[PDB]
Order: structure tokens, then sequence, then C-alpha cells
RNA sequence: UGGAGGACCGAACCCACGUAUGUGGCAAAAUACGGGGAUGACUUGUGGCUAGGGGUGAAAGGCCAACCAAGAUCGGAUAUA
RNA sequence: GGCAAAAUGACCCCGUAACUUCGGGAGAAGGGGUGCUCUCCUAUCUUUUGAUUAGGAAAGCGGCACAUACCAGGGGGUAGCGACUGUUUAUUAAAAACACAGGACUCUGCUAAGUGGUAACACGAUGUAUAGAGUCUGACACCUGCCCGGUGCUGGAAAGUC
């Protein structure tokens, strides 16, 4: 992969511990490495079917994110679905 | 499985402008 | 036929299997668990919305069925075991350095202190102590066991 | 063949270890000669944030406008002694 | 107190110990060579005409001296502390102080714990126990004995005491 999925990147900033009053909240933490936020399908959706097309390395939540092609629903590629571990490549259904 | 389908569409005009 | 990275409603799930990313409130979205490789488990389905479910906390608790999941663990086990080998490793992650107690001036931390290292008494020593007063070994909770045993005794 | 390194030697750069100078000095913290790192927990420009019992701190009671175990300036207040 | 001062330094070649985490020690230590002249062959070079510039052969030639000036590592043996690169008392202390990856314990089922505020609310985090917070120690190897009587932290029984 060069970049993300156009469709799913935001660039939310960073905040070292700081709440709405900047001031320091939690400590420890702030000043790694500029990440981007991929926006992920996190509820599931009306029943449908799809087939993996990749799994991408992902800075945020440690497991990787798997671009699902859809074959119904018209979504036509949604972000993706937590990581799940057994296939890297076969179909799935969110609700039968 | 593209992630950028690109055109006539330009970049980095004012960095080569002031490169030049 | 439960193939893996399927997800539906509980309702239609069967006991003894294994899942992860469930959500709490009927569709909320899945909060519940989503690290690298940790997988829950279904315990029984008594049609009553409820089903317990075992959590990787080893502790236990009651979702309803209309609520969703995900067959199979979590992708990635490894993560869990990689160790980093130098500082930059964490400073990349997002970390900074973080300083102990017996380190700081009085003035600062309640394990300050001393001409050389000592921390607190041998009669009127507490226990260790977060910058706040609280003290975070033994099984301490500050009354929050109010939410605990609410939650536990709706069992 | 490849080109990884909180890799190596070394200028930019930063930093400030030793000696000597200076001690109404060139300067209310520099200079000379040597020093350490020098692709990284890097250095820097720009602009924004955190404000006094508070901030910020790889933690020395450090720093916050040249003098911080609680800033500066007004005021109570011609405080008290 | 060898502080300072001195000295070593470069390139090429020869050769190089203990130890070991088998990556390193290692530029280990210890030596030699370094100028120019012509010739020969080798390469190479189109900057055309065949020579020029560099390398390496081998014969001279001069100087006390041929990295001649400037530039440029002193090295070895062995304890303590610290694993190391780092950071800190601007402006008298840069270290054995701090951090540090590595380890353990405790807390949190998600309106997560914890934090700032009165409070909305914000951080935590568009994170979900392989996660986050706090605590002590500090790579690696070998290991980590006894005591819960005290202080704390905690589970719990009916009694009384409220």
């Amino acid at each position: 992969r060069a970049r993300a999925l156009r469709q799913f990147t935001l660039s939310t900033g960073k905040s070292a511990g700081r709440n709405s009053s900047g001031r320091i909240t939690v400590f420890h933490r702030g000043g790694g490495s500029k990440r981007l936020l991929r926006r992920i399908d996190l509820k599931r959706s009306t029943s449908s079917m799809g087939i993996v097309e990749s799994i991408e390395y992902d800075p945020n939540r440690s497991s990787q994110i798997a671009p699902v092609r859809w074959i119904k629903g018209g979504c036509q590629k949604k972000m993706n679905t937590i990581e799940k571990f057994a296939p890297p490549r076969k179909i799935l259904e969110p609700t039968t | 499985s593209s992630n950028n389908p690109n055109e006539g569409s330009v970049k980095r005009r004012n960095a080569k402008k002031r490169i030049g | 036929n439960s193939m893996i990275g399927s997800s539906m409603p509980l309702g239609m799930m069967r006991i003894g299997t294994i899942i992860h990313n469930i959500e709490m409130n009927p569709g909320q979205g899945a909060k519940m668990v989503r690290a690298a490789g940790t997988n829950a488990k279904i315990l029984k389905e008594p049609a009553k919305g409820k089903c317990l479910i075992k959590l990787p906390s080893g502790d236990t608790k009651w979702i309803n069925a209309k609520c969703r999941a995900t067959i199979g663990t979590v992708s990635n086990p490894s993560h869990g075991t990689k160790k980093l080998y130098k500082a930059g490793q964490s400073r990349w992650l997002g970390i900074r350095p973080k300083v102990r107690g017996v380190a700081m001036n009085p003035c600062d931390h309640p394990h300050g202190g001393g001409e050389g290292k000592s921390k607190s008494s041998g009669s009127r020593g507490r226990t260790s102590v977060s910058p706040w007063g609280k003290p975070c070994k033994g099984g301490y909770k500050s009354a929050s066991v109010k939410k605990k045993k609410k939650r536990l005794a709706e069992a």
C-alpha cells in the first residue's frame, strides 16, 4: 500500500494528554509519529456478503484491517471489519 | 484496488516554481 | 455452518463458540473485545434476551441477544509477544519517559524526599500511593466497589 | 549483489568537559585551546497552548522575562516588628 | 591527581591477544612502505590524430629528513559504579543522579478505570484487558530464603454497639 483508500482517511490531530482546556491530564504520552484515522464501519451492516480485498497495517488498533468489496447492498467497498483471524481473503456475511 | 484514479490533475506548482 | 469473519446477532449463535468485537447496547457498535487476537467465549443461551459471556478479563457478563459479534478471534496474535529493544521504539509509538516516585523531591509526589533512597515508614508508612493519595496495591478500588457489587449482584 | 544500524571517524550544527584568560571584564556568564554526539530519545524557523499554590519538569526543589521552598505589578496598607 | 604540556595521527600493506552476549573486542596491540626521474605493461581514452593521468612492476637520483609546511587517534593491564546511545541543577555540581527497553504486582467490562473542574464537559479514545492507569526494580545470565505479629489494603459471619 502507498496510501489508504480516499473514502476513509481522516486526520484528527494529536492530543498529548490535554483536555479541552490545554492542561496536562493523562501524563506520559505525546511526541510520536503523525497518524491518520481510517473510518471503520464498527456497527455491522444490513444482511449482505462481501469479499476480502486486502489486509492493511493499521496504526491505531493493533489488529490489521481489511477493505471488503461488497457484492450486496451497493456498498462497493467499505473500510473493513476488524481482521477476523483465519481467512486472509474469503467471503463474509454480516447477518443471515 | 487502485487507491488513486488520477487524471489531468497536476501537482507541486508552488514547489516547482520556487525551484526555478 | 459457523464461518469465520461473519457477524450476526447472538440469537442466531450457538453455545461454546468463540467471538470478539461484541457490542454492549443493542446496535450501538462493537466496543467489547477488540485487541489483537483476544477471544471471548459464550457459555449458554437462555431465551431472556441475555446471553452469558466469558470475557478475557476472566469475569463474565450478560449481553442482549439482539446484540452482535464477530466469529473467531481477532487477527495478529504476535503483537502481544513482540518485545521492543531500545527507547526509540516507545518514543515512536507515542510514549514519553515516565519518572518514578522515590526520585521526586517530596513536594511533588507522596513518595519523595530522603537522603538516598527511601519512601515511607516502618510504622507510619501507608503503602505505595499514586500522585493523589490513592493507594494502588492491595486490591484498592476507592468506593467504586459500589458500582462493581451492584452490577455483579444483578446476577 | 544487497544497504540495516538509538552503528563508526569527522566539518555544518548543537551542546558545554578540562585548563588558562578575564573577575567595574569584550561580556550582569564571554574568549583561546583542546571535548561529546553528529539519520536521531536529532537540531532549527515560523505561529499557537499550558499562568502562581498554578503551570511545566528523562526529577536538580529545576524553569516560568537576567535574583522562584510559591512570578510581576497594583491595591488592603503608613501591614506589623 | 602526569591537571597542563608533550606525543601519536593520514593513505597502503603486513600481521592482531584475553574475553564473548559469537554481533563484537579491532583503527586490538605490534611493524613496514609513502619523494621525484625513465621504461613496460596494464586500463583507458576519445577530451581525433596516440598520447596523456593512475597503479604496479624495477632501475636510478637527491636530501638528515620524502602523509616533509596545514591537516591529522597516545596505547596497554586491572578494580568500583552504571548495562550502553541519551537527559539534568540556564549562570560554580553532567555523575555512580534520571531515564531507558526488560520484569511483577495491583485497578478497569466501557458512560472503562484514573485526571482537571463545582458543573456541563474534556482527556482516557473516533481506544476496549495482547487494552489503559499507578506503583517498585532496571539489558543479560544465575537467581531470588523466613515472618501477616505492627502500619496500611482487603473479604466476610450472625452477635452486640450503634
